[PDB]
């Protein structure tokens, strides 16, 4: 198994951005894809998850502003706030009792400059 | 929702002495416990997935077993190569309780 | 002389699991719909469409009854307009509904010292559940492009998993028993409604 990610960089606030977590070798159609972000020098957070069927659950901070699209995984932005940066991770967390589920991406970057 | 607190994070000790970490729960969780061992600059990898049971593929040098709402994890001896940071995790996505991560301890 | 056997549904030693729930038709009755509230202490009693007083007055043809066992916190998922794990792959409730839901605790009867591993539930599926169908067959579930071999290894799963109960858990995870009533639109002459 292997995961691949791409996209991310300079962007201005108030303008959307698109993250392409294009998966390879993993069936994105039926898997519990998950998004988690790691702030610089802070604790990890949870963002959103998807079921094999059409279903989306969102965290408290990102209120109705993130969108996740299901052989690739996509994420989109909307009026990106100043308090948003740092690395993002595509996760396939462990579900059930079997071992070997967890696979994670390498990393990305985002910054609001001018 | 559930709020998680941990033992003092800044723990450093000589080799051969057990190191103990405690994870506490706020809204009565039940054995929904993972221990994501992590290293600087790399993504975390699962180490303990369901309470007492250990992930297969690593030599049995870590002591972890518990239940209820307060959990303890112990290292019998810390080799220099095994220095890392360890987190606490409650896995779920049900509407009642969302998943959360702990503060994290650096060993 | 002929009353619906509500005692048979309410008093049964063994209850069906969530993924294989029972359905029982009811016809040709005069039945006390008001006996429930004083029958036994019931922790929850919630119904839709019709107020409690109009059940014995309005007169129906057929009655549908279902029953199963779920843990404490997931009672709220059995309602129109709600989504989740059970609501999507185990028991789907249609948009319109004229029935009632009754859920009561049964912690003492079933959970012994060793535990109850008989109950099951389904966790993995390929697509959502259509309203009002029932499934029992279980088989291998694949998550990879390669076709699944006989051995389920590293890409093939066992879709079913069970519960575990002890007397000393908290309030939220204690077992509960749920009974759902339903009603149906009619064109044949009615047969089941209140006594006088």
């Amino acid at each position: 198994v292997q995961l691949v990610e791409s996209g991310g960089g300079l962007v201005q606030p108030g303008g959307s951005l698109r993250l392409s977590c294009a998966a390879s070798g993993l069936t994105v159609s039926s898997n519990y894809m998950n998004w988690v972000r790691q702030a610089p020098g802070k604790g990890l957070e949870w963002v959103s998850v998807i079921y094999p069927g059409g279903t989306t659950y969102y965290a408290d901070s990102v209120k109705g502003r993130f969108t996740i699209s299901r052989n690739t995984l996509y994420l989109e932005m909307n009026s990106l706030r100043p308090e948003d940066t740092a690395v993002y991770y595509c996760a396939r967390p462990i579900y059930g009792g079997n071992a070997g589920m967890d696979v994670w991406g390498q990393g990305t970057t985002v910054t609001v400059s001018s | 929702d559930i709020q998680l607190t941990q033992s003092p994070s800044s723990l450093s000790a000589s080799v051969g002495d057990r190191v103990t970490i405690t994870c506490q729960a706020s809204q009565d969780i039940s054995n929904y416990l993972n221990w994501y061992q992590q290293k600087p600059g790399k993504a975390p990898k699962l180490l303990i997935y369901d309470a007492s049971n250990l992930e297969t593929g690593v030599p049995s040098r870590f002591s972890a077993s518990g239940s209820g709402t307060d959990f303890t994890f112990t290292i019998s001896s810390l080799q220099p190569e095994d220095i890392a940071t360890y987190y606490c995790q409650h896995y779920d996505d049900l509407p009642n309780l969302p998943p959360t991560f702990g503060g994290g301890t650096k060993v | 002389t002929n009353l619906c056997p509500f005692d048979e549904v309410f008093n049964a030693t063994r209850f069906a699991s969530v993924y294989a729930w029972n359905r029982k038709r009811i016809s040709n009755c005069v039945a006390d719909y008001s006996v429930l509230y004083n029958l036994a202490p019931f922790f929850t009693f919630k119904c839709y469409g019709v107020s409690p007083t109009k059940l014995n007055d309005l007169c129906f043809t057929n009655v549908y009854a279902d029953s199963f066992v779920i843990r404490g916190d997931e009672v709220r998922q059995i309602a129109p307009g709600q989504t989740g794990n059970i609501a999507d792959y185990n028991y789907k409730l249609p948009d319109d509904f004229t029935g009632c839901v009754i859920a009561w605790n049964s912690n003492k009867l079933d959970s012994k010292v060793s535990g109850n591993y008989n109950y099951l539930y389904r966790l993995f599926r390929k697509s959502n559940l259509k309203p009002f169908e029932r499934d029992i067959s279980t088989e291998i579930y694949q998550a990879g492009n390669k076709p699944c071999n006989g051995v389920a290894g590293f890409n093939c799963y066992f879709p079913l998993r069970s519960y575990s109960f002890r007397p000393t858990y908290g309030v939220g995870h204690q077992p509960y028993r749920v009974v759902v009533l339903s009603f149906e639109l009619l064109h044949a002459p009615a047969t089941v409604c209140g006594p006088k």
